[PDB]
RNA sequence: GCUAAACCUAGCCCCAAACCCCACCUUACUACCAGACAACCUUAGCCAAACCAUUUACCCAAAUAAAGUAUAGGCGAUA
RNA sequence: GCUACCUAAGAACAGCUAAAAGAGCACACCCGUCUAUGUAGCAAAAUAGUGGGAAGAUUUAUAGGUAGAGGCGACAAACCUA
């Protein structure tokens, strides 16, 4: 029922809702794989009740009542998620060895620059996909210049950051 | 010594290659001869390229050697 | 122009409009006529338990006692889920004790994932 | 008389500045690395 | 000369790389990157399998493997076919014989005044009035629309003839009907897959206007030819084919009989639109159709002269200018040239108005034609509802 | 007496050392159909020669020295 | 994305006179003859009146194309983002 968007009518105008404690990951792994489905939307609900009561206090201009609510479950969401996590990788490396859910690979762009190309998954095998090979997976020699400079722009960067970190532990010895 | 050289020939590859002999290398080496850099490079990350052992044989593996040292003292 | 505003969907003319999403994910395609057909397998049908009788709520007493994190791992897990069944046999072909050769074959495949969340 | 010799259409501005067009060549993937090594918020049009 | 310029065809695949043709080496390529690099070599790959299977990505197989696909070429008249030739093209292909005129027996059946619809010319110019002017919000309706509307119109008026003659009770105006007839014509096979539309059906099969004396003289009658124009110009020669007799309905059909194909050409524009000598071929070639398969139904797969003769008429009309026909199929012995032949009576470029003012032209500020048809011919529709009346 | 005036570190310079979740090439940041186009090729000129026309130093892979020497060069500017 | 020319596919052109017109008068529309105002202006070329064309070698929206010794040009060295 959509009263289920809303706060127990008793709690409606106070100023304070006491509330317990986030779900811990330690606690929640202690959980089985249906608990936490089954506590993944018991946290949903009470999260967009949430949601609903900081919405309608600033319609209302008004303090949201115990606005740590929101911020425990969001912590306890993302510790089960987490949690689900940790499982789902634990069997995928047992499994597989795979370290990663998505497939990928370290690929240099257009651009010169190596990136970790995250695999999409497609219908045709890639030497078909006619969208896919405009996409430039190399870099053609006149990105080398500018490979070079902008690794000349990250060393000053690099040396103007450390360079002040000196002068600023200098300048505390010389202080005390 | 390819037998591919004159198949249902071997007199006449066996001639070839002796005619050729001086020039002959072991294939691990032979296998690279002209590679340009990117090619070599591709060459190599395919030799090496292998789908990753999953974790439960390791594991397996390791267990299964823990008992029996286990077993043996 | 406006070279910093996020290109959307209502910006340009009328077929960029029609063209460009928000992200939210096809249901289906298009057939002759701009007629849409939606494709039932691929709405995400969500598979909410049912909650009568849970005991789990939102937040946790502040009485619980406080723990250690100890993040799980495949060395923990294979410990905890195949070793026992392992020392038990070996004592008196892995599939047996849960291992698959391949994800091939299963509804969820671990690798590459193949299902929601 | 003059001033407004700019006639905005998304169209065109896309065609012409486009990051696809500016790929398009070598000397537009030029165009965007000079950007990107300047710091240019925005690349491409 | 040939057609299609280099620039257009496609192009040239690049060169094999030489690598390939070193027999003892395996090549590098690109194929384990996933994508496109110029420095290594291009892969060949194998032919993809599970492409052309998935239904809205599918590749039909080639046109020798189709079931029906037979080497010897059917040469198919379809609704949108133009012959050349037109009406003796269409004797030809159907062995038939022209008749100017409408035959007396469905003529005489308007000329008593009791069948003479009460304000018969008002119903109909008010129909004409509705189809061209009144028949929407746009002031010049296009032929796409008053075509139909004026030939459904002219219907239901003599529809209303039920009064006087209960046996239009037994019958029923069918839409989206197809037949499909087979027949050889001198070792040519020749098909028409009828689509059109608006055929009226009849619990009780026509009643034949041909004596035995008639059909017996269409011997003596020889089935002109046009040299060197084949008889088959303009028909789809095709391989892909089926030579079954399609009436249009499954058996058991209630009003199997057809009674009337009404053709009406409503293409907006007079390129698409049939010439009026095209379209009394395909009028003669869609009644033969309907007849030889209501033939091929009634007295089996047989070639022979039929001893009871089949007859379907036609009404072909481009919203103004009508043409009526009445085949009388009495030879299912098509192949020779010699024999019995089918007979049509044909009615050509009956209009039922010489033309329709839409706007009052003004000239000086005087209006010269008022807004309406003019040179409305009754006769026409005396003939319409002739034919209709036929049988009843 | 208004406007102002002043301030000192925010950082910067030169050295040394050390080698540095999802989306996105289609209209980028767009979950999801038949690819194939895929790159390579002397810098020129300003300028000096009091014009200019041959000519006129330019990340080299040990600083110094040999030595601005041998050489080159409208045998001249210069190299 | 102005402008010049072109390509594809569009659209507009009252009324009267005349009768199938690079026709007449004259709206919309396009232009810019003459005068006046304005001259850091409303405007880095405008305003008001007047005037030329206004079914055409017309005007015009959209998308595309030709690029600098080049383009384009019913040649004014005109136009190619004041
Ligand atoms: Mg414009
Ligand atoms: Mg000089
Ligand atoms: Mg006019
Ligand atoms: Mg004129
Ligand atoms: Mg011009
Ligand atoms: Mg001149």
């Amino acid at each position: 029922g959509l009263e289920e968007f809303f706060d127990d009518p008793k709690n409606w105008g106070q100023e304070k809702v006491k509330s317990g404690a986030a779900w811990t990951c330690q606690q929640l792994r202690n959980k089985s794989n249906e608990d936490l489905h089954k506590l993944w939307y018991v946290l949903l609900k009470e999260r967009n009740m949430l949601l609903t009561l900081e919405q309608e206090a600033k319609r209302q201009r008004l303090p949201m009542p115990s606005p740590e609510r929101l911020d425990k479950v969001v912590d306890s969401m993302d510790a089960l998620d987490k949690v689900v996590q940790e499982r789902e990788d634990a069997l995928r490396l047992l499994q597989t060895g795979q370290e990663r859910a998505r497939p990928g690979a370290w690929r240099r762009d257009i651009f010169g620059r190596i990136i970790w190309h995250k695999f999409k998954q497609w219908v045709i095998p890639w030497h078909l996909n006619k969208r896919y090979n405009r996409k430039r997976f190399f870099a053609l020699p006149y990105v080398d210049h500018f490979l070079r400079l902008e690794r000349e722009k990250r060393a000053r960067i690099k040396a103007r950051k450390e360079n002040l970190e000196r002068k600023k532990a200098k300048i505390l010895l010389k202080k005390f | 010594q390819d037998p591919q050289l004159h198949p249902e020939d071997p007199e006449r590859r066996a001639a070839i290659y002796d005619k050729y002999k001086e020039f002959a290398i072991p294939e691990e080496e032979a296998e690279w001869v002209g590679l340009t850099l990117e090619e070599a490079i591709e060459k190599q990350r395919l030799l090496e390229e292998k789908d990753p052992v999953p974790l439960f044989k390791i594991y397996v593996a390791e267990l299964i050697q823990q008992l029996q040292q286990q077993a043996l003292s | 122009a406006d070279r910093m505003s996020k290109w959307t969907s209502k910006r340009g003319p009328r077929s960029f409009r029609g063209r460009k999403g928000r992200g939210a994910k096809g249901i289906g395609f298009l057939t002759s006529g701009w007629r849409f057909v939606q494709i039932k397998e691929m709405v995400p049908e969500f598979v909410v338990p049912d909650l009568t009788g849970f005991k789990l709520k939102p937040y946790v007493s502040y009485l619980a006692p406080e723990s250690e994190e100890t993040p799980l791992t495949a060395a923990q897990l294979f410990s905890e889920a195949v070793a026992p069944a392992i020392e038990k046999d070996f004592k008196d072909n892995l599939e047996k004790y849960g291992f698959e050769p391949t994800q091939e074959g299963k509804l969820f495949q671990l690798y590459p994932r193949n299902f929601l969340r | 008389a003059r001033g407004n010799e700019y006639q905005p259409s998304n169209i065109k501005r896309k065609n012409k500045h486009g990051w696809v067009r500016r790929l398009s060549t070598p000397a537009g993937v030029q165009v965007i690395l000079r950007r990107m090594l300047k710091g240019r918020k925005s690349l491409s049009h | 000369y040939e057609w299609g310029v280099r620039s257009t065809r496609k192009s040239e695949p690049p060169p094999l790389d030489r690598v390939y043709e070193i027999p003892g080496l395996e090549p590098i390529t690109f194929a384990g990157k996933m994508h496109f690099v110029p420095w290594l070599a291009r892969p060949i790959f194998p032919p993809w399998d599970r492409g052309y299977k998935d239904p809205r990505f599918y590749r039909s197989p080639p046109l020798h493997e189709h079931p029906l696909y037979k080497d010897q070429a059917c040469y198919i008249f379809h609704h949108r076919c133009r012959l050349l030739e037109g009406v003796k093209q269409a004797l030809w292909l159907t062995k038939t014989k022209l008749i100017e005129g409408l035959p007396e027996k469905v003529l005489s059946l308007v000329d008593d005044p009791r069948n003479h619809i009460e304000n018969q010319d008002e119903c109909v110019l008010n129909v004409i009035s509705h189809a061209r002017l009144w028949q929407t919000t746009e002031e010049i309706p296009k032929r796409e629309t008053y075509c139909p509307v004026i030939v459904d119109n002219l219907i239901q008026l003599c529809k209303s003839q039920i009064l006087k003659h209960p046996s239009l009770a037994r019958r029923i105006c069918v839409q989206n009907s197809t037949f499909s007839a087979t027949w050889n014509r001198e070792s040519l096979l020749l098909q028409v897959r009828g689509s059109g539309g608006a055929r009226l059906s009849t619990k009780d099969p026509l009643p034949t206007i041909a004596s035995r004396e008639e059909i017996e003289a269409t011997k003596n009658h020889v089935l002109e030819t046009f040299y060197p124009i084949s008889p088959i110009i303009d028909l789809h020669e095709c391989n892909i084919y089926d030579v079954k007799n399609d009436t249009g309905f499954q058996e058991g059909y209630p009003y199997p009989y057809p009674h009337t194909l009404y053709l009406l050409d409503k293409a907006n524009l007079r390129p698409h639109r049939l010439q009026p000598d095209q379209l009394r071929a395909k009028m003669i070639l869609f009644a033969f159709g309907s007849a030889l398969a209501q033939a091929r139904l009634l007295y089996g797969n047989d070639a022979k002269v039929l001893e009871q003769p089949v007859v379907v008429q036609s009404v072909g009309t481009d919203g103004r200018v009508f043409h009526f026909l009445v085949f009388q199929l009495n030879t299912t012995d098509l192949d020779c040239n010699e024999g019995v032949k089918n007979l049509a009576w044909v009615d050509s470029d009956q209009l039922l108005y010489q033309h329709f003012w839409c706007l009052p032209v003004i000239k000086k500020r005087v209006v010269v034609e008022p807004v309406g048809p003019v040179g409305f011919k009754p006769e026409t529709f005396r003939k319409f509802l002739a034919l209709y009346l036929h049988g009843a």
